[PDB]
């Protein structure tokens, strides 16, 4: 219905604002098919305008899981960016899903790098499908509709390639849900459901795991990416 | 290198 | 900020879809003032295109559309406009010099003093209800009081050809967004988000639907019958 | 004639 399409449209704006046109485009193509069967002129128009819309350093990975009523299992997408430029990509829809280089400078990382990145994506796929099922209960919404879960994580660096900000924030139905604070120690919860998540994650010390990544491996491999390009 | 999540939502 | 203007524009669309050009253009003028101070051209273009849409604007029905708008510094503005067959017949606006319900159609200038004095009493009660509900909702969503916030209500009835009730309505929107609505059975409620589910449990346990059903089935239909005849000539 | 609301949000 229209409510499904508005959720898809909200996720487009989030995907656009987070810097991933690959998932923004898949999402708006979904919303555009739905709008043309429904026949809502304002929605149809909102699809076109988003269709129209489509030193310091940074690395971010934007991850997307999309549940549709004909999808026995959701699609899972992950696209990584260095200084706003795509360098790696995984899509659960490929005949052989795996991370693949999108930049020429990435083609000198060898086999062990790619198998482990792909292992991470296969675990993320299962994490997103479990969390989607959890959110459905939190909000008491019906499984038949469309639903999206989106994640952005990574780091910003100053002129000296030093950490200025680590980030790890989630969207559900294209709306802000939970976000790691700049202390990398506490969480901001954007609604009542997310307060259940925050409690859980505070109680199990989940922030610590993400802090270690953002301040360690994340900066460390961005440095190497920055010198390889 | 990508992050990998721990506790589910 | 940008988020405040988006809420106003959502409220414009709700007003348009509900059928009230009067609250719609009040809201969109606030959006235009705001977006000129921010200087975002995308925002300016959105406001202008909603402005065009308002420029470019058997079975029987009656609707009262009520709007409360909370602004930076104080009390919110409360508006109510009544429609018969999609045409304005009465209106109240707290920003007027002596707020009171006033006739907007010629066939309404025949109702006596007691009619308007009691309609104005309802609007005065409604304005306090709207400013209390606006505060409750702020806490439900843990939002800022300094931002712009809107609360919108539509209630009324449609009639078939023998002038009998086909559908009663009573729905609410919060910042342009669907909040809670009486169902077509006039006995159950549909809540859109988890905040609205709080309101729903409250209203079920105090029997609020019975109060609104009695209105939709009684005075709403009976006074629409009188207005339609009064407008027949 | 206008409705008058009962319980607040």
């Amino acid at each position: 219905d229209r409510e499904d399409v508005e959720r898809l449209l909200r996720s487009v704006e989030w995907a656009i604002k987070a810097g991933d046109p690959y998932s923004a485009r898949i999402l708006v193509e979904l919303a555009r098919e739905d709008a043309e069967k429904i026949g809502d002129e304002r929605l149809r128009r909102e699809v076109e305008e988003l269709l129209r819309e489509l030193g310091p350093h940074s690395m971010k990975y934007i991850e997307t899981a999309i549940s549709r009523p004909g999808l026995e299992e959701p699609r899972y997408i992950s696209v990584g960016y260095v200084d706003n430029k795509e360098f790696v990509r995984f899509d659960s829809d490929a005949e052989n899903p795996r991370y693949e280089p999108r930049a020429p400078w990435m083609e000198q990382e060898g086999p062990e790098y790619w198998e482990r990145e792909t292992q991470k994506a296969k675990g993320q796929e299962q994490w997103f499908r479990v969390s989607l099922r959890n959110l459905l209960g939190y909000y008491n919404q019906s499984a038949g509709g469309s639903h999206t879960l989106q994640q952005m994580s990574g780091c910003d660096l100053d002129e000296n390639w030093r950490l200025v900000r680590g980030y790890l924030q989630f969207a559900y139905e294209g709306r802000d849900y939970i976000a790691l604070n700049e202390d990398l120690k506490t969480w901001t919860a954007a609604d009542m459901a997310a307060q259940i998540t925050r409690r859980k994650w505070e109680q199990s010390g989940a922030a610590e795991h993400y802090k270690a990544y953002l301040e360690g491996e994340c900066v460390e491999w961005l440095h190497r990416y920055l010198k390889n390009g | 290198k990508a992050v990998y999540n721990f506790a589910t939502m």
